[PDB]
């Protein structure tokens, strides 16, 4: 009557929509949580940042002044 | 009179230098700075601020918790690490809140020394030991009962019968598999050495007096059987 | 060529449209399986790692803005 | 009219320093009247209910309204014998060292009461080793019945061992006594069986060997016939 | 048709070269990254620091608390091994009891 | 005069009682201040050297790591020492340096050729 | 050919443009990642806390 | 001079008003502090003083709840375990003279039918075997057994020698008939 | 008589003095307490540093961090010869 | 020839020489506060000095810097940075 | 006035003198220790606002004896 | 019928569009495999951040512990050497702490 696989294909393709319809909503949420760790972190590199600072300065003073002792 | 007044002032000054009081060295001064003078000075000071402890000790007083790498003591009584870890874990949860960090950020133990070690000098109601073992037992009212009993020597409890009323029972009144078990539970809670080789005595002693006993218990009551048989028979 | 044969031709494109389907479904199904079970939870353990990492140091935290007022 | 005009102004100057000076003292009666109700709950919180009345001031808010040609003095307000420095005040003195006097009765009544205190757990710690002492010896005496009729069980157990041994022994020697009774009268009566089987058999034999002689006797004759005979 | 389908073909090639890329920069920022954590950021935690207070503490409870609980413990317990030992006499005298009067009613 | 003869009798016997005491405070209460500060500050000497010399280790240490290659060597002498731990001649710095100094005199030799060539 | 199929096929491409739209997104997303951690995780806290610690450790076990 | 009259009079009249409201003011505020620091301090110190009374009188209470009800209750209750004891232990006295004397005269009878019936009977027994059967009846008994024997020995051998006599008696009349 | 007269001033002078000394000995305890609170906080800080290096093992901490120190310098000055000699190499195979 | 002066005055004068010696001790006294040969003779005590004061104050003061105000520095050098990419940011804005 | 007189007049002169010329040298030498001081004085007053701003990490009496 | 060749051309098509598409797909594959290792790898140097991390938090709670020797000692005990007022003392270190072994070897 009609040709057998048609409605296979259909079915398999109506379950390819299904699945990648669940990707896209797994991916999203993904972002989600990538978004918020992202400002959650929005404070580490701030701290970072200061120690680096604070580094880089202390080793400038150690040249302003020949107090740097030599390492062991 | 005006020398009379510079004399009454430079008197109040010398006194004023007299009264001046000048801050002592403290505490962490002392250590780091004998800890940093000379290479005896700080050898000892390596000795005296952190003493290596011997590890049976160690162990038969305190859980070693290797996958948190903690510490605890084997009662589970609370001491000053489940104080200060606590409340640094609290803090930190507090923290985790949103809330803002505490000032000073180090705490000194204050409260749970001072209620302790006053104490000490010194030297619900019952101790820690029995606290942490109503604790580990379950609300058996029997085993509570029993652990009532030998804390003040016998146990007042309800009488079952209609007449409600309160009546004393003794150490000696529950089955001495019942002490017996409180016992190993104890020796549980205290691995120490001592106490394990009292425990393997006293429980071979009851292995082989209490046990045969029971063995010929029933057997005696096996054979009285065959007394009254033989007793019916003539 | 041949006309049965071509007929055969015709079912076999309809086969590896099929097959190619399959194929399709099993490579997205695990592609959603390795984006649910895998990754996500890594990213979870991350910032599992990231909120001690910020919550260990924060004592320099209070200590930077106590005198920075950042 | 300089003299006029001066005392004009001066009165005018006393006039409204006496309207404000009223207000003042009229302020200074009301929150006075607030503190001696004050007073008054207070008192009455203990049992003790002031007269609000006795204490409180009166004075006529409407004295001033009066025009100034009419004087206006301290008599009026407290004549002699009721000013507040002479009634007032003095019942208040009075009615303090009453107070005063109420707290040494009660500072008295609370050490009488901490000295029955101190001889109640004095009495209380008696009654406490006396309960321990008791149950010392109810636990003794719980222990004491233990071994004590334990003790009595293990004599009883031992007399009746000695019973069961003893009463086996005559068990024993009853048997005894019958099987050597029986045996001695079965010796008897055997050997006297024996005695007359014996008689018996000697006197069959007897008889025996005199029919063996009657026999002999016979072959003889026979034999000595036949020899004669012949 | 061919529209969707080619529509559908240019937009997986543009994920798969977009994941390329990133996967690549992902490698090349993590691999000096990698290098510095596996080894001197390596970290072993020995001992943890216990107060001399707690110490004495526990031992003052062994020796003040525990050793008393366990004297009048093994004292109780001895008493307790007295009356198993009267028991187990009164058990036996009891026993030559009944076997002596099985052994007399049964011999007569 | 005998009246100012005697004022100034006791203006000199209190003068001398206050600089008694002024000699006093300087030789009992004012030493002993100085010598506390002195050893005060001693100490804050001692202790801001030892931090300069904590600072200085890092600092060391921090640019030794702040190389990658250092980084690389002493992560192939990690996976060699999983490999196998005895060879520790295998992984070192100086035999490192040793065939570093192989490969320049190399590199000069070729280069020496080249310009022969 | 096939309506339904046809339609089959359009909600294929719109899923996978809006695909391709959110695995963009995500690419941004990992590449500040990837900037926080290298960068400041690593680059900054742990390099110059590393520094600190081993420093103070080899000047106190130097006066052991 | 008459306007001048009436003016002093209200200055007057205003002089006295304002001294009698200055006086009155200055005795309320004395009697005020009074009140304040001296009468109602004196009061709250004496519902300080009545709410420690209340305190030790709930002490107290408490302490009677702990005595009668509590303590008293305690020694009533041991008491009477302990005079429970005491009975019983008098009556396990009493029973355990009662069966010690039942067991006493059991076995004291039982050995007296042992020493003064039964051992008695015994040594009957005895002297009955030997001087009467042993020694008498069964010795008399065997006695005549012998003696029997001997008769029927004597008897048999006479008949053995009348054989032979009269064997011996043939044998001549053999001869004889020569 | 103006002998007082004289001595006057002096004690006045020395009194400010010394009075002003009172002041300066004052705001140097001051100075002195602060210092000394300080010593503190740094002293448990550096204990608390010390007492966790007594505890804990950096399995990775070099020893003679001078011979890697020049031998990293001399190493860099020998990749910098590299790259001189390769560029010039390959400018001139280019050429 | 021996001066026959009142004996209040000569009293007085026996309390110039008293008062004469007593102030020359508490020169020595602050001499030996100002005193600068410190553990320099035979002694081993140390006198306020340099030793004490701005030689000494400035050692500790050129190390404090490393604590206090370098501290503050490096966040102060921080907020001025996102100040500087602000400012950046608001220019590519705009 | 009397020779003796006139003799103690000239000694009260003479040792007068040397008060005064022993005074300025006590002013001087005291007003060099009192700038020394206001000097030390001067270089420590800064330390203060170290001393405060680093107190927060571990303060002990300000805090232990508040709960006091 | 409808000629054969229209839908044998739409076929191939289709075919060769499906291989294509299945090939995106396996390289999508591979990508979120390598994807999930580059963050496995970030997230174990992040882990071995924290450990670095935790000896602050540690050195904190020292710091606390030892800190009982104040409250322990008393006013008297602190007067040490130059502080003696005229007229072998312990000098006064904290509270006396000890190590116990954690990492499972005694």
């Amino acid at each position: 009557m009609e040709n057998p696989h048609e409605q296979v294909q259909a079915n398999i393709l109506s379950r390819i929509i299904g699945n990648v319809k669940r990707l896209n909503e797994s991916v999203a949420i993904l972002n989600q949580e990538l978004v918020t760790i992202n400002n959650r972190n929005k404070n580490l590199e701030i701290m970072g940042a200061i120690c680096d600072n604070y580094h880089s300065s202390v080793q400038f003073n150690l040249e302003a002044t020949n107090n740097k002792k030599p390492p062991l | 009179e005006s020398l009379d007044r510079c004399i009454d002032d430079i008197n109040r000054a010398v006194d004023s230098m007299s009264t001046l009081y000048f801050k002592p060295p403290g505490i962490f001064h002392n250590a780091i700075l004998q800890g940093a003078s000379n290479k005896a000075s700080i050898r000892k000071d390596i000795t005296r601020l952190i003493k290596d402890c011997n590890h049976d000790e160690a162990y038969l007083l305190f859980k070693v918790n290797p996958e948190k790498q903690s510490v605890s003591r084997r009662d589970g009584k609370e001491g000053v690490f489940d104080y200060v870890i606590k409340r640094d874990t609290d803090m930190k949860r507090n923290r985790r809140l949103g809330r803002p960090g505490e000032k000073p950020i180090i705490h000194v133990p204050k409260e749970v020394y001072l209620n302790k070690d006053r104490l000490d000098l010194n030297n619900n109601s019952s101790s820690g030991t029995f606290k942490a073992l109503s604790a580990v037992f379950k609300d058996d009212p029997q085993i509570q009962r029993l652990l009532y009993a030998l804390e003040n020597g016998s146990v007042l409890m309800e009488e079952e019968s209609n007449n409600q009323r309160r009546k004393t029972i003794f150490v000696e009144d529950f089955p001495t598999d019942l002490i017996l078990k409180v016992m190993a539970e104890v020796t549980d809670l205290w691995p120490l050495t001592e106490f394990k080789q009292d425990y393997d005595q006293l429980y071979h002693n009851y292995e082989q007096l209490s046990s045969k006993l029971r063995f010929i218990k029933k057997e005696v009551l096996l054979q009285d059987d065959r007394l009254k048989t033989m007793s019916q028979y003539h | 060529m041949d006309s049965a044969s071509k007929e055969e031709t015709l079912e076999k494109l309809d086969q590896e449209i099929t097959v190619n389907l399959q194929k399709i479904d099993s490579n997205l199904s695990f592609c959603f399986h390795k984006i649910t079970q895998d990754i996500i939870p890594h990213v979870a353990t991350y910032s599992e790692i990231c909120e001690r990492i910020m919550d260990s140091t924060e004592w320099l935290g209070t200590m930077f803005q106590e005198t920075g007022l950042v | 009219n300089i003299q006029s005009d001066k005392l004009t102004s001066s009165i005018k100057s006393r006039k409204l320093e006496a309207e404000g000076i009223f207000k003042s003292l009229l302020d200074t009666l009301r929150q006075y009247d607030s503190s001696i109700q004050n007073l008054t709950r207070s008192r009455s919180q203990l049992g003790h209910n002031v007269n609000d009345s006795s204490l409180k001031i009166n004075i006529s808010e409407n004295l001033l309204d009066r025009d100034f040609h009419e004087g206006i003095s301290y008599e009026q307000l407290f004549p002699k014998g009721s000013g507040i420095n002479e009634s007032i005040k003095k019942s208040i003195l009075k009615l303090n060292d009453e107070i005063q006097e109420r707290i040494k009765t009660i500072e008295k009544d609370n050490i009488t009461l901490e000295k029955d205190i101190k001889n109640l757990k004095h009495d209380i710690n008696e009654k406490t080793q006396i309960n321990e002492k008791l149950e010392l010896e109810l636990s003794e005496a719980n222990s004491k019945f233990e071994l004590s009729k334990q003790e009595n069980e293990r004599l009883l157990v031992a007399q009746r061992i000695e019973i069961e041994k003893m009463e086996k022994k005559i068990n024993d020697s009853n048997l005894l006594m019958k099987t050597k009774i029986s045996d001695a009268e079965e010796l008897v009566t055997s050997t006297e069986l024996k005695l007359e089987e014996l008689k018996v058999d000697l006197n069959r034999k007897r008889y025996k060997l005199h029919q063996q002689v009657i026999h002999v006797i016979d072959i003889t004759s026979k034999f000595k016939i036949n020899i004669q005979s012949s | 048709m061919t529209d969707a389908l080619e529509q559908s073909v240019l937009a997986l090639e543009g994920t798969v070269s977009v994941l390329k890329d990133s996967v690549e920069s992902l490698k090349c920022a993590n691999e000096p990254s990698t290098n510095l954590a596996s080894t001197m950021l390596q970290t072993k935690r020995v001992f943890r620091l216990v107060p001399e207070y707690d110490v004495e503490r526990s031992k003052l409870d062994l020796i003040e608390e525990v050793e008393p609980l366990v004297r009048t413990l093994g004292d109780k317990l001895r008493k307790s091994m007295g009356r198993m030992q009267r028991e187990l006499d009164t058990l036996q005298q009891t026993y030559e009891l009944n076997d002596l009067r099985l052994k007399k009613n049964i011999s007569m | 005069t005998t009246q100012s003869l005697l004022k100034e009798s006791e203006s000199l016997d209190k003068i001398t009682a206050m600089i008694k005491n002024v000699t006093a405070a300087l030789k009992n209460n004012l030493p002993v201040y100085v010598n506390q500060v002195h050893e005060v500050c001693k100490s804050t000497n001692s202790i801001l050297d030892s931090w300069i010399n904590i600072h200085s280790q890092a600092g060391y240490i921090h640019k030794l790591m702040s190389d990658q290659t250092y980084l690389k060597l002493i992560n192939d002498r990690l996976h060699n020492e999983n490999v196998n731990t005895n060879d520790e001649d295998g992984s070192t710095l100086h035999n490192v340096i040793a065939l570093k100094k192989k490969e320049i005199l190399d590199l000069r030799q070729k280069l020496e050729n080249r310009k022969g060539e | 050919m096939n309506a339904n199929k046809q339609r089959q096929y359009n909600q294929l491409a719109h899923e996978l443009r809006e695909l391709q739209t959110n695995l963009q997104e995500t690419t941004k997303q990992l590449d500040i990642m990837s900037k926080q951690c290298n960068e400041n995780l690593v680059g900054q806290l742990g390099k110059v806390h590393g520094s600190w610690l081993i420093g103070s450790y080899i000047y106190y076990m130097e006066q052991m | 001079k008459k306007t001048l009259d009436d003016l002093t009079a209200q200055q007057k009249n205003l002089q006295d008003t304002v001294t009698t409201f200055e006086t009155i003011i200055s005795e309320l505020y004395d009697v005020l502090r009074i009140i304040s620091s001296e009468v109602q301090e004196s009061n709250r110190t004496e519902t300080e003083l009545v709410g420690l009374k209340q305190n030790l009188i709930n002490n107290k209470l408490k302490l009677m709840n702990v005595l009668e009800t509590g303590i008293m209750y305690k020694l009533e209750i041991l008491q009477e375990q302990l005079d429970l004891q005491l009975k019983n232990l008098e009556k396990l006295s009493q029973d355990t003279k009662e069966e010690s004397r039942l067991n006493d005269t059991k076995l004291m009878d039982l050995q007296i039918k042992y020493e003064n019936e039964i051992k008695p009977k015994i040594d009957k027994t005895d002297i009955f075997i030997q001087e009467e059967l042993i020694s008498g009846k069964i010795n008399k008994l065997n006695d005549e057994i012998k003696q029997l024997q001997k008769d029927f020995e004597v008897e048999v051998k006479e008949i053995e020698i009348e054989y032979s006599l009269l064997s011996g008696h043939i044998n001549k009349y053999m001869n004889e008939m020569l | 008589n103006t002998i007082q007269q004289l001595l006057l001033p002096k004690i006045r002078e020395l009194s400010d003095s010394i009075i002003t000394l009172d002041s300066n000995f004052t705001r140097l305890n001051f100075i002195h307490e602060s210092l000394a609170d300080l010593n503190e906080s740094l002293g448990s800080l550096l204990y608390g540093i010390m007492s966790n290096s007594w505890c804990v093992e950096f399995s990775q901490a070099p020893h003679d961090i001078q011979d890697d120190l020049i031998a990293i310098k001399q190493l860099k000055s020998l990749e910098d010869e590299k790259n001189n000699l390769v560029m010039e190499l390959s400018n001139m195979e280019r050429g | 020839m021996e001066h026959n002066l009142s004996p209040l005055q000569q009293e007085v004068l026996d309390k110039y020489k008293q008062l004469s010696l007593d102030l020359k001790a508490l020169d020595e006294t602050i001499k030996e506060l100002n005193y600068s040969q410190h553990r320099q003779q035979h002694s081993q005590q140390e006198t306020v000095s340099p030793d004490e004061i701005l030689q000494e104050m400035r050692d500790i003061e050129v190390k404090i810097g490393l604590v206090g105000t370098l501290l503050k520095g490096s966040v102060y050098s921080l907020i001025l940075q996102r100040k500087q990419e602000q400012e950046s940011l608001g220019s590519n804005s705009k | 006035i009397s020779t003796t007189d006139k003799y103690f007049i000239e000694q009260r002169n003479i040792v007068l003198q040397e008060i005064n010329e022993t005074m300025n040298s006590i002013l001087n030498g005291l007003n060099g220790l009192n700038i020394s001081l206001e000097s030390s004085i001067a270089v420590g007053r800064e330390f203060q606002s170290v001393s405060d701003l680093w107190k927060t990490l571990y303060d002990g009496l300000e805090s232990l004896s508040d709960e006091a | 019928m409808d000629s054969i060749d229209e839908q044998i051309a739409i076929k191939r098509k289709e075919l060769q569009s499906l291989q294509k598409i299945t090939s995106l797909t396996d390289g999508l594959k591979i990508q979120l495999t390598e994807l999930n290792e580059q963050i496995k790898e970030m997230g174990m140097n992040a882990d071995s951040v924290a450990q670095l991390m935790n000896n602050w938090d540690s050195i904190i709670n020292n710091i606390s512990q030892a800190s009982l020797g104040l409250l322990q000692y008393a006013e008297g005990d602190y007067e040490i050497g130059p502080w003696k007022d005229s007229k072998e003392d312990l000098v006064p270190l904290p509270e006396t702490m000890v190590r116990i072994r954690v990492d499972g070897n005694e």
